[PDB]
DNA sequence: TATTTAAGTATTGTTTGTGCACTTGCCTGCAGGCCTTTT
DNA sequence: AAAAGGCCTGCAGGCAAGTGCACAAACAATACTTAAATA
């Protein structure tokens, strides 16, 4: 299991390998490089934050197929569950959920969301301005919940 | 005998004030000897114990506070809340008037608590103060 | 136009009904305990005010109010054949000795008139009083907020009053509303006058926060007001505990405030409030059926089904494939009574009268309960060892509660009740894009003046020059866009003639600067150090 | 220690300044302002439901509220919530906090008649012994047993105003806001707003906070405040109204002080200045000279230091401008 | 014989005044450090 | 090679340039009081 094998450097070449095997485009690849550069100064355990951030970026760089085809959602966690040599899905869903919370407010995330025009403004205008009708993140959003529901269903049935 | 030897004319209190208030007060005491010439040295991010205290200025108190609060906290609603609490308790009074203090005109703040209650607040909050005073 | 005048006035739902019928029960129990404590305070003060027949009868009896809010109203005995006149002095009413005396005399004379239906505002009014009003006098002084009054003045005033004890047809009593720290008072007065007050004193306390006999009690009443009808996660409880601990004097008022605000948030966004009572099971909609899918309990229990029930057929059939069966599967666990509240009340009243424990908090007790560390809670006193198995309660992991509860995961209330007042401003000023979406060109290629000036602001030292910053901002100023934008309005004549001025760039630079530094003084960031000089200034705020 | 002094700046007449501020502030970020405003207007029923529980609504966030304040209050809240009660739309008591002429005494004299005069409470009017606070205490004792509906909506612009922020005024407004049947909504600009209220005053206010950032130019607020532009130009009008002899003598002064920004080294000595104003036959002696000089001095129209230097602190540019325009 | 308040009284609130200060260069006053010799 | 007479240089001997500024008093007009004119 590589994930449990913490305390390892993922250099510019190594991190660009980790983000090139999955073929991530220019802007997101260079942002991965820069954010690992930053996260090295502020890491606690590297592999967790690394896998979380990369999965959370990949899951929105290609929403035009993930939302379109629920199977590639399982395909990514399967190909990295093996690439990271993980134990099961549970640990990877911990990773994604927590890190996504830890990267949901970073400006780079807003920039990735706004730039590609794929799909945020509606949430910022109800969190900053403070409406009583924003979602309290105790539930899961109907879009990610649709993803989960459909993926686990087509995988089970 | 058990009376002939003490006046008992008094009719160090564990002041009701809270953690944020404890730190506010214990930091607002730090420039009863530490002029702004030294604070940015002994507190950076990298005897006048006897004499009457010199005058603070706001946003210096906030500075030393954010310094010695145990990045953890940046909210300042409870902070200023307890600051006004203090000023109502006349523990850190203003040399200037009683109404315009809460603007930012020329206005100085100074502690009105002696050093023993400072020892008390420090030990109770477990933060140590013997460091910042050096002579 | 006229707006520059001073304050010229201008003379121009089932969920909600449940909010009413429940919020009002909440406030009803609130106000019940409120009047309880109020009558308690009035009763204790009226009691202690009398019956203390001190044979000396040459020194007014003193009543200290430890931790007094200073807002506690006072009542008196009617006590016919003797006026009972209350006198209240504020630290504003006390510029000196003479005016304190005169204001007090006028007040008590007006009161003697109202009770009575040419007089010197002085001590003579005391001894003439009988002759001028018949009944003997008994006044009581209520120094509203003592800590701020200049104690030399108050001392002189008390020594003055001492002379009134040579008439014997009057008696006086003092009511000190100390904010706190009786030691603070006995630090300032002349010891010889303390020895005059110390004749018969009573260190009666007035504090809403004392052993939580009202705090824990109102917390429990709230628990009752919310019993079996919702839930509250450990996050909510710990947040309440934290924000309470930093607000010493008035915990209760703020506690009610935050609870009510959470309830309002719920009943204004939560759609399942109508589903704490079965009488609205017919209030269900297909879209409500959809939204009851995204529950975290929903997905967790789907996973538990897939794991435990190896045959996927039952789970698949009970899934979206059925809607009436699915909603029955949901309402199946809707009636989890959650003994957590019941056993909470149990252990509460138990250690209140069985163990009879007082210096404790039911709030953190309920926190431990939802955690299960209630053992490492009750251990604190070493008296439930024999009971930690009869007061035993392992926390139960109720299900489907993720729809009937309240937790601050979005920080809506926290950000709206306890905002980072300076941090929020610094953020929204420097960033400004998350809020701000012919002339759009400059807005898209040049920040709003406020933030693009704030950012130069940031690199400034303690003392800064006006004009150095002016030039460093001129650098930021695009003259090409300034001529793009000024002549972009041809419709105006005078603005066009302005637009052809050859030195217009630095002129408009000074214009925009002297509007910005203008509007950034009432906002508190910058200080115009030494008005009449304004050659340099200081940057008050720093990011930190 | 050669610092950039605001003296060496391109001054702008009040007309050009006002007009360009107009153009900008009315056209700089219009589309952003209207988008922001139409977006945030959806929050208004949220404010309705919040003020249903009398939570004093405090508004922060950069940019002026005054416009938006009167906008939300006068137009949406008052008449809608008046209709919602089941008739004069509830009088909107706007407090021009930026106006430093507001005083607690008179505004409460208004408030009184606004509030219920059910009894001759004027009989309780007394000496300076403040019946503001005592009478408002009584009014609170009354309202404690009155039905619950807004009978007046007061709104304060810039609660940190130079008058309202006075702690006496603040405490008065606190004990006021304790009343349930009134809706309290206000805003500030001072970033240090929370410094104003202890837990006592917070308990009185029960403040609920909301950010409103729309990045306004603070139109009205720019009016009451004033900066150095709001001297060289001061004297520029003075010299436009003088006698020809004064014109000529100041002409000679400005030549001999501009020959050498008009710096002090470039001035003249009063010895040679008298020599000149006596050679060209202008000054008879030193007394009349200093007399016809102090008319400039008695309005601070020229500088003098020490040689006996009389140096015009007005810029070389502005000085030669005087020459080419108003003197010659 | 009482509602008009107009003038007047008592008081607030604030204005620059300075009275004192305490700062930050300055070369020289001083003193630890280098030269010398002898075994 | 080191220890003892003698003489050279680093530390500061020092203090006027000098601004801040925290003291004070009337301050400009507050806020309110008390006698008079009219029904």
């Amino acid at each position: 299991s590589l994930l449990v094998k913490k305390y390892c450097k993922m250099t510019t070449e190594e991190i660009i390998r980790l983000c090139n095997d999955f073929e991530l485009p220019r802007e997101v690849a260079y942002k991965i490089v820069d954010e690992y550069n930053i996260n090295a100064s502020r890491l606690v355990c590297p592999w967790q934050l690394v896998c979380g951030l990369v999965l959370n970026c990949t899951f929105i760089v290609f929403n035009e197929r993930r939302r379109k085809d629920p199977r590639i959602d399982h395909f990514i966690v399967s190909k990295m569950c093996s690439l990271m040599l993980t134990s099961k899905v549970d640990d990877v869903i911990e990773c994604v959920k927590l890190v996504k919370e830890l990267i949901i407010g970073e400006k780079w995330f807003r920039d990735l969301q706004i730039r590609y025009d794929d799909f945020r403004y509606d949430e910022i205008i109800f969190r900053k301005l403070g409406s009583m009708l924003q979602t309290t993140n105790i539930l899961v959003t109907d879009d990610q919940y649709n993803i989960w529901k459909k993926r686990i269903e087509m995988d089970l049935a | 005998i058990k009376l002939f030897l003490s006046t008992d004319d008094n009719l160090s209190q564990t002041y009701d004030l809270s953690i944020i208030s404890k730190y506010l007060l214990i930091a607002s005491y730090i420039c009863s000897y530490l002029e702004p010439r030294y604070d940015a040295s002994i507190f950076s991010r990298k005897n006048p114990r006897y004499l009457q205290p010199s005058l603070f200025a706001i946003e210096r108190l906030l500075a030393i506070f954010q310094a010695i609060f145990p990045s953890l906290m940046k909210a300042n609603i409870e902070v200023f809340q307890n600051l006004s609490e203090l000023h109502t308790l006349k523990l850190i009074a203003t040399t200037m008037n009683k109404n315009i203090d809460y603007l930012s005109p020329k206005v100085r703040w100074k502690v009105n608590v002696p050093w023993e209650i400072i020892k008390e607040i420090s030990e109770s909050v477990h933060f140590n103060i013997s460091d910042y005073f050096s002579d | 136009a006229d707006a520059q005048r001073s304050h010229y006035t201008v003379y121009p739902e089932k969920r909600w009904e449940l909010y009413h019928q429940l919020h009002s029960h909440f406030h009803d129990q609130v106000d019940h305990i409120i009047d309880n404590i109020e009558a308690d305070l009035k009763a204790e003060i009226s009691d202690l005010l009398y019956s203390e027949t001190t044979q000396k009868r040459r020194c007014f009896n003193t009543i200290f109010l430890l931790g007094s809010d200073s807002t506690t109203k006072i009542e008196l005995k009617d006590e016919s054949s003797r006026y009972n006149v209350l006198i209240e002095l504020t630290p504003k009413e006390s510029p000196n000795v003479r005016m304190m005396l005169r204001r007090s005399m006028y007040k008590l004379y007006s009161a003697a008139d109202a009770e009575e239906h040419d007089v010197s505002y002085d001590l003579s009014l005391v001894e003439n009083f009988k002759r001028l009003f018949g009944k003997d006098l008994a006044m009581v002084f209520n120094f509203k907020d003592v800590d701020s009054i200049n104690f030399n003045t108050l001392d002189n005033f008390i020594i003055l009053l001492k002379s009134a004890f040579k008439y014997d047809h009057v008696k006086i009593s003092l009511i000190f509303n100390i904010n706190t720290n009786l030691s603070n008072i006995e630090k300032n007065l002349r010891q010889s006058t303390i020895r005059l007050l110390k004749r018969n004193y009573h260190k009666l306390d007035v504090s809403s926060n004392k052993g939580f006999k009202y705090g824990n009690q109102i917390f429990q009443s709230f628990l009752d007001t919310v019993d079996g009808k919702l839930n509250l996660s450990d996050r909510f409880v710990e947040f309440i505990l934290s924000k309470m601990a930093n607000n010493t004097n008035h915990n209760l008022q703020l506690l009610t405030k935050m609870l009510d605000y959470s309830l309002m948030s719920y009943f204004f966004q939560n759609a399942f409030s109508v589903f704490i009572d079965p009488v609205n099971v017919d209030f269900l909609n297909d879209d409500y059926l959809k939204i009851l899918s995204r529950c975290p309990t929903f997905m967790f229990f789907v996973e538990g089904l897939i794991k435990q029930h190896a045959p996927a057929d039952e789970i698949l059939s009970l899934l979206t494939n059925k809607n009436r069966g699915l909603e029955e599967f949901f309402v199946e666990f809707l009636v989890r009574e959650n003994p957590i509240n019941g056993h909470a009340k149990f252990v509460a009243r138990f250690l209140e009268e069985e163990l009879n424990i007082t210096n404790f908090n039911l709030i953190e007790l309920y926190h431990n309960l939802l955690i299960g560390k209630l053992d490492s809670y009750l251990d604190r006193w070493s008296a439930c060892k024999e009971y930690k198995d009869r007061l035993h309660f392992e926390p139960i992991d109720t299900i489907f509660q993720e729809l009937f509860t309240l937790d601050n995961r979005s920080g809506l209330l926290t950000q709206s009740i306890f905002p980072s007042y300076k941090s929020n401003i610094e953020d929204n000023l420097l960033s400004w894009e998350q809020v701000l979406p012919l002339s759009g060109d400059l807005d898209k290629i040049m920040a709003p003046v406020l933030g693009q000036l704030f950012k130069l602001y940031r690199e400034a030292n303690m003392t800064i020059n006006i004009y150095d910053f002016y030039i460093a901002f001129r650098e930021t100023l695009p003259k090409e866009e300034i001529l793009n934008f000024i002549r972009k309005d041809p419709s105006n004549t005078k603005l066009l003639e302005l637009a052809e001025t050859p030195d217009a760039f630095d002129k408009v630079a000074l214009i925009l600067f002297m509007q910005a530094i203008f509007a950034f003084e009432n906002m508190g960031l910058i200080k115009f150090q030494s008005t009449k000089s304004y050659d340099l200034v200081e940057k008050c705020v720093w990011r930190g | 220690k050669s610092r950039h002094t605001m003296s060496m700046a391109p001054d702008v007449t009040r007309e050009e300044f006002s007009l360009v501020s107009n153009f900008f502030n009315e056209n700089f970020q219009k589309r952003p302002r209207q988008k922001l405003f139409e977006i945030q207007k959806k929050m208004f029923p949220q404010y309705w439901f919040e003020l249903t529980q009398g939570f004093s609504l405090l508004f922060y966030g950069v940019g002026s509220k005054r416009n938006f304040l009167e906008e939300f209050a006068i137009d949406y809240l008052s008449p809608k919530i008046a209709y919602s009660q089941l008739v004069n739309s509830i009088p909107c008591l706007i407090l021009n906090g930026y106006n430093p002429s507001c005083n607690y005494r008179d505004v409460f004299k208004e408030i009184t008649d606004l509030l219920v005069p059910a009894e001759l409470t004027r009989s309780e009017t007394k000496y300076w012994g403040n019946h503001v606070i005592l009478q408002i205490q009584k009014m609170i004792d009354f309202y404690k047993n009155q039905p619950l509906d807004i009978k007046l909506i007061l709104v304060v612009h810039n609660l940190d105003g130079p008058s309202i922020r006075k702690n006496t005024f603040q405490t008065m407004l606190s004990f006021l806001s304790v009343i349930r049947q009134i809706a309290i909504v206000a805003s500030t600009d001072h970033i240090y707003a929370p410094l104003l209220w202890d837990n006592m005053k917070a308990q009185n206010y029960n403040f609920v906070f909301h950010d409103i950032s729309n990045f306004e130019p603070s139109t009205v607020e720019s009016t009451f405040q004033d900066v150095m532009k709001m001297g060289a130009e001061g004297a520029k009008y003075v010299l436009q109204s003088l006698t020809v002899n004064s014109k000529k003598m100041y002409k000679l002064l400005i030549e001999t002080q501009m020959q050498n920004r008009g710096t002090q080294r470039t001035g003249v000595e009063l010895k040679l200045f008298n020599h000149l104003c006596a050679a060209d036959f202008i000054a008879s002696n030193e007394i009349a000279l200093r007399s016809m000089l102090r008319e400039f001095i008695e309005h601070k129209m020229a500088n003098i230091t020490k040689m006996e230097i009389i140096w015009v602190p007005y810029t070389y540019a502005e000085l030669e401008k005087l020459l080419k325009t108003v003197l010659n």
